[PDB]
RNA sequence: ACAGCUGGUUCCAAUCGAAACAUGUCGAAGCAUGACCUCCGCCGAGGUAGUCUGUGAGGUAGAGCGACCGAUUGGUCCUGUCAAACUCCAAACUUACAGACGCUGUUUGACGCGGGGAUUCCGGUGCGCGGGGUAAGCCUGUGUACCAGGAGGGGAACAACCCAGAGAUAGGUUAAGGUCCCCAAGUGUGGAUUAAGUGUAAUCCUCUGAAGGUG
RNA sequence: UUGAGGCGCCCAAAAUGAUCGGGACUCAAAUCCACCACCGAGACCUGUCCGUACCACUCAUACUGGUAAUCGAGUAGAUUGG
RNA sequence: GUUUGACUGGGGCGGUACGCGCUCGAAAAGAUAUCGAGCGCGCCCUAUGGUCAUCUCAGCCGGGGACCCGGCGAAGAGUGCAAGAGCAAAAGAUGACUUGACAGUGUUCUUCCCAACGAGGAACGCUGACGCGAAAGCGUGGUCUAGCGAACCAAUUAGCCUGCUUGAUGCGGGCAAUUGAUGACAGAAAAGCUACCCUAGGGAUAACAGAGUCGUCACUCGCAAGAGCACAUAUCGACCGAGUGGCUUGCUACCUCGAUGUCGGUUCCCUCCAUCCUGCCCGUGCAGAAGCGGGCAAGGGUGAGGUUGUUCGCCUAUUA
RNA sequence: UUAGGCGGCCACAGCGGUGGGGUUGCCUCCCGUACCCAUCCCGAACACGGAAGAUAAGCCCACCAGCGUUCCAGGGAGUACUGGAGUGCGCGAGCCUCUGGGAAAUCCGGUUCGCCGCCACC
């Protein structure tokens, strides 16, 4: 299914699972990358990634945009490099499809999704000053997988 | 004391505003009104502020507009300063004029109608779309800015 | 105490001194209370009345006050309850106070007890209390024959201080006739 | 619900308590003799004969309280608005 | 509504803020209005007894009589004259 | 013959001027009772479409959750997110009554009461807020103004977009919009950008143009 | 070297004849920022008349005089004069 | 001879949103729709009702998942049943007593906001008689909001009225109220077929065509994991993401039901490009030859046949 | 109020903690069961009678802010949201300008360890 079915934020928040019955579990393995047990104040580059527009991200594109992103930062500094990157979305956001015409047009559920306002940051990656080239690419990979126009900022980058 | 100008028609404003106006004395378009600077009179002018144009005018405007303008409470006879003196608390216009922006009396406690029914501007107005600050007619006025509004409204 | 949530009992509930629940049915009456307090060595008896900003006394007798008119015994007992009742009743008859309702607080409603001696007082002061006879002490209980029946049990003296030997209830009958006089400043 | 037999009630004849006896109200028989019978017995002719040509209808699922409240020292009885109950035991 | 009951939609006109939850002080409870008097309705959620429909709450009514302890409160629902049977405990003074 | 169904029902003018909704109905192509329109008689001084202030009602927006509740990360306290059927918080705003100003009524009698006659109960559109639906010139709510039943001006044409609510006639000045021609009015002025005929397209089924990219 | 903004370009495929209404337009007849003067309704102002309503006079709803900034659009329908 | 209901993104099948209650929807007063989301009621209880007395609960901790003692503990316990709400010297627990779950008659709100409408319901009184309590007081059933039924007829309760000139007897007629069901729940006693059909109408509503939409279908683009002996990018190319078209399908119900002739085929004409061939090109995993992929490009061409009504598709031999 | 009784508002009053205070006065603890009354067992409690002793609890008095709370300042923030208007912008989702209102979190610093009414009383 296309991303023009559940992009927009115009359906009402529809996240309480104690009404809403056989959601489809998080296609998302890991929030918490590389090294998960080194702290975000050890490093002297943090970059995040920006959204633009208020859209809703699927599981999916969270997942391959995700996947895109640290396969890269795997693929230049190695399965244990000095990194650790944070997805810190996650998708509450419960989706339907009505899929009989549009009588008992309420849909049944096919999956999850998250709600992300404009100037949020979905990712946020802590590097050394050296591997900077690097996660500014993992996320120009990441942002041709989701659906809206993204800002690559740099909070702590005085080395340039 | 204000001098409210209904500049923008009544065919699909709202009906409370619409009410708020007739209230205010004012029933067509490009009439006014003189309305005093109370905290009730302040809360119906600012729900006619897109609507109308207001603002304070200056001694020598209300005057040129009341000569000009101002009706007696029914008839056809022009205002003039024998007029003033003959019906009037005041000895000319200048004496009823001041008396209007300090506030001491109102055209209808003078057996004056509460409306002077305007031209329309002569080498039109700014916009009825946007307010002032935009470049439009609509809204709060300088003393200076109404003037050329009032005067162009002869 | 915990957070935001909590709920903290009204200060005369946390102090555990007023029963709100029974307060609310003895205001439905419309009449004065007869506020019948007691401590261990003393007897409390006022008429209170609803007021604006808090209850309103017009009336009261502690069994301190008692000796002012010539009490010599002690103060915690059961003829000195009724004498308590009967010189907060006299005050409210001067107060213009006609009915009351009895009002024991936190004390239990036990059959011939100092709280009902306390409003026998009333009652025969001429104030218009509803009560139960029988649920009252016998005349001679009120009198104070159970005290000077104890001090027959004698070999060593039921007081301290010198009142007297076997005690007198007639002292009661005595006071009782004080305060019943016409004359006497109350 | 279980209900006792006798116990103490007002009793709108004596004007004061007393102690009431309860019974279920056991239909009376039909003389057959009323206005409706003989409706019955003349508007039947040929064919159908209207009213007189349904039958009785159903049930509710659970039926009211039909009970006679008994004096125990007039001896007369009065009658109380009944509630739904599906099963009226008696207690001694 | 899915259901036309009394108590319909009013799970926030009918509960108290935890601070004020158990009994109400009796102060208020056995307050003497007098006729004309101009009285506020809301409801003491507390208080079980001598209540009003729901829909009234936030009316501003006038005194004009009591039925045994109860007041009767004569209001204007829209257009409509009503008259209110309601306990003092639900009841506070208008000014 | 009966029909709750289609069609038709013939002269002029003046005043007021809707409802396309609620309750009941073998009711949903119909009725009745209310809302609402109109007419008559009565009563007799107040009324309340606006605003301000005062005394009350409220849990939507937003926010937040070691404040309940329930979702929802990782690490050896710290660290990562949420809620139509959550709330320690909390508007704008709507709403009861009252006072004040305004407006209005006391020969144009308001507010109100009683009676006669209805029509009406297929609505639609814009804007705001919605709920459903991939969506719809979709379906279904709500507040409001409009079309319906609203001319005239503008928009190429065009029920509801803009101006504007309109007796006849006549002179004048403007509104929306427009001033190169068609076509009334500028080939106006100061300055800058664009080289694609981008553009000369407020709103829109109607006028597209996206992610991504551009010494 | 890097950051930000403006206008444009790529991305960009549809069936009888292409289009901003058409012509045609390039330091504009486009776009943005200011400004100047005009054109342009039945609106607004103004002369006369008409209808309706109310006031004065009147038997009159006959004349005469007056007031309307706060009267003048209307389907179904109620009312009334011809 | 008749009946065989209504609702409904047409109708039917399914379902009941056909009488009721709660939360959300509902936009912080009131009102508010959908075959809207979550889910309930058509009883049960002689105590699970009523009053009074005595008392404080879940959970955790320490001492000897039973029991005993202490401490912490405003409420997470319990309160018949949905849901929301109320409640702690209680509305919960225990104990005892009691029958007010009483008769009569109302005021008021609700049912039905506003704003008319029955049954039903509730709040709040009074009259009479009662229960408990010391008493104020509480008890008009269950802490609150679901648990319900007209006329006619019958039975039933107590007293009384009444039946044609008249008395007696029988058997009737009535005033007041209780019970008996109509759940299509403001109440008819009620099954189907018609392609043999008929009529009244409707584009108020379906099939076909158009129109909107584009989930489906077709085509493309962004990123490029991956493989391709090494090499992403000769070639193939996932995930995810952005779109174009209006050929398929689906949706909607705007247009026509006083008729816009069906599918397939045929014949004859014009067109689109997302190009199969032909022309001119680029790359190659381009020696050549034969290819593979891509670009510009719509001038011309794109044919004959076997099964099948077929469109589609399968098959044959020819063909640039 | 040299310690009391009944209250109102019902945390600004709560949780926790430190210091002080009582010869015939007050409140307590305290002493003790013949009686009224009392425990499904216990004079523990309830009830009754009383002062040998005490200020250690409670209570009354003064004070501390760590936690919870009330209010205020400054910052967050005129941000979020929003009633009215717009031939303003944007393919759109949405945004912006003008006008009238205007949060919440959190941070820092103050406040708050109850206020008030009637009565009685060295
Ligand atoms: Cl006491
Ligand atoms: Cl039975
Ligand atoms: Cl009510
Ligand atoms: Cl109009
Ligand atoms: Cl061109
Ligand atoms: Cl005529
Ligand atoms: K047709
Ligand atoms: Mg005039
Ligand atoms: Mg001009
Ligand atoms: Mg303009
Ligand atoms: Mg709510
Ligand atoms: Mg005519
Ligand atoms: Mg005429
Ligand atoms: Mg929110
Ligand atoms: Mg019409
Ligand atoms: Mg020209
Ligand atoms: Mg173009
Ligand atoms: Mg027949
Ligand atoms: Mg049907
Ligand atoms: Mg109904
Ligand atoms: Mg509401
Ligand atoms: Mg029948
Ligand atoms: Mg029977
Ligand atoms: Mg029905
Ligand atoms: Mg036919
Ligand atoms: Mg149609
Ligand atoms: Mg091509
Ligand atoms: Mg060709
Ligand atoms: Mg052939
Ligand atoms: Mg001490
Ligand atoms: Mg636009
Ligand atoms: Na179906
Ligand atoms: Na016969
Ligand atoms: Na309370
Ligand atoms: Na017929
Ligand atoms: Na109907
Ligand atoms: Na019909
Ligand atoms: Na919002
Ligand atoms: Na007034
Ligand atoms: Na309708
Ligand atoms: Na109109
Ligand atoms: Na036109
Ligand atoms: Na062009
Ligand atoms: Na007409
Ligand atoms: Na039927
Ligand atoms: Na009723
Ligand atoms: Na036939
Ligand atoms: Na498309
Ligand atoms: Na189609
Ligand atoms: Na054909
Ligand atoms: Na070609
Ligand atoms: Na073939
Ligand atoms: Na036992
Ligand atoms: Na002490
Ligand atoms: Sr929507
Ligand atoms: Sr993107
Ligand atoms: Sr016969
Ligand atoms: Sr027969
Ligand atoms: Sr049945
Ligand atoms: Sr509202
Ligand atoms: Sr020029
Ligand atoms: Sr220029
Ligand atoms: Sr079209
Ligand atoms: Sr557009
Ligand atoms: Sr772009
Ligand atoms: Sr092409
Ligand atoms: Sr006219
Ligand atoms: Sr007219
Ligand atoms: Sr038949
Ligand atoms: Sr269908
Ligand atoms: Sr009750
Ligand atoms: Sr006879
Ligand atoms: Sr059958
Ligand atoms: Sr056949
Ligand atoms: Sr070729
Ligand atoms: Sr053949
Ligand atoms: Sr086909
Ligand atoms: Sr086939
Ligand atoms: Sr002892
Ligand atoms: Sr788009
Ligand atoms: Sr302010």
């Amino acid at each position: 299914k296309p991303a023009s079915m559940y992009r927009d934020i115009d359906k009402p928040a529809y996240t309480r699972r104690e009404y809403i019955t056989g959601i489809p579990g998080s296609k998302i393995a890991q929030h918490k990358m590389g090294r998960k047990q080194k702290d975000a104040d050890d490093y002297p580059v943090q970059i995040s990634l920006i959204v633009e527009e208020t859209v809703q991200l699927r599981h999916g594109s969270l997942e391959a945009s995700r996947l895109s992103a640290n396969r890269h930062l795997i693929k230049e500094l190695g399965e244990e490099g000095d990194y650790k990157m944070t997805l810190r979305k996650f998708p509450h956001q419960v989706l339907r499809e009505n899929k009989d015409g549009m009588r008992a047009a309420f849909g049944k559920i096919v999956g999850t999704a998250a709600r992300v306002q404009a100037g949020e940051q979905l990712f946020t990656a802590y590097c050394n000053v050296e591997d900077a080239e690097h996660v500014k690419e993992a996320f120009r990979r990441a942002y041709n997988k989701i659906t809206p126009s993204c800002r690559i900022k740099v909070e702590r980058g005085e080395e340039l | 004391m204000h001098a409210l100008v209904q500049l923008r028609g009544e065919v699909n404003m709202h009906t409370d505003i619409q009410d708020t106006l007739e209230m205010l004395n004012i029933h067509h378009v490009n009439h006014c009104t003189l309305v005093p600077e109370t905290d009730a009179y302040r809360g119906m002018v600012a729900k006619v502020n897109d609507f109308v144009a207001f603002g304070e005018p200056s001694q020598e405007t209300l005057e040129t507009v009341l000569a000009t303008r101002a009706e007696p409470l029914e008839g056809d006879a022009d205002v003039d300063d024998e007029w003033v003196a003959e019906h009037t608390d005041y000895d000319d216009i200048s004496g009823l004029a001041f008396a209007l922006l300090s506030e001491e009396t109102t055209l209808r406690e003078q057996g004056l109608s509460p409306t002077l029914r305007l031209h329309p501007p002569r080498g039109g107005h700014d916009g009825v779309k946007h307010p002032v600050k935009e470049g439009g007619q609509l809204g709060k006025h300088d003393t200076e800015g109404i003037d050329d509004l009032l005067e162009a409204m002869r | 105490a915990t957070g935001p949530r909590y709920k903290v009992p009204m200060r005369r509930r946390r102090e555990a001194r007023t029963d709100y629940h029974q307060r609310l049915r003895l205001l439905k009456s419309g009449k004065p209370r007869l506020v019948a307090r007691k401590s261990n060595k003393h007897v409390r008896a006022q008429l209170v009345t609803l007021g604006p900003n808090g209850d309103d006394t017009l009336a009261s007798a502690h069994s301190s006050d008692l000796a002012e008119y010539g009490w010599e015994a002690p103060t915690g007992n059961m003829p000195s309850a009724y004498l308590t009742g009967l010189l907060a009743g006299l005050r409210a008859q001067e107060a213009g106070v006609e009915e009351a309702v009895l009002d024991i607080g936190l004390n239990s409603p036990t059959p011939g007890s100092k709280v009902f001696a306390i409003q026998e007082g009333a009652i025969d002061a001429g104030l218009d209390i509803p009560h139960n006879d029988d649920v009252l002490a016998d005349w001679q209980r009120t009198r104070g024959a159970h005290i000077a029946e104890y001090d027959e049990q004698l070999e060593e003296p039921l007081y301290s201080g010198d009142f007297d030997a076997a005690d007198l209830p007639e002292h009661f009958d005595e006071l009782r006739e004080t305060l019943l006089d016409g004359d006497i400043e109350l | 619900m279980q209900m006792p037999r006798r116990f103490n009630t007002y009793c709108p004849h004596c004007n004061e308590h007393q102690e009431h006896e309860v019974e279920k109200v056991r239909s009376g028989r039909q003389t057959g003799m009323k206005w409706i019978d003989r409706q019955r017995e003349r508007n039947s002719g040929i064919g159908n004969d209207g009213k007189f040509s349904k039958v009785p209808g159903g049930d509710k699922p659970t039926k009211k309280t039909d009970l006679k409240y008994r004096c125990g020292e007039c001896g007369k009885a009065h009658l109380r608005e009944g509630w739904r109950a599906g099963r009226l035991e008696f207690q001694e | 509504p899915s259901s036309n009951g009394p108590l319909e939609g009013t799970r926030g006109k009918l509960k108290n803020k935890p601070r004020d939850r158990g009994t109400s002080p009796p102060q208020r409870a056995v307050e003497e209005f007098d006729d004309g008097e101009k009285v506020h309705l809301k409801i003491d959620p507390s208080v079980p007894n001598g209540r009003f429909h729901p829909r009234f709450d936030g009316q501003t009514g006038t005194v004009e009589g009591k039925q045994g302890d109860a007041y009767k409160v004569d209001i204007v629902d829209g257009g409509k004259e009503k008259t209110i049977i309601v306990t003092a405990a639900h009841l506070r003074r208008q000014e």
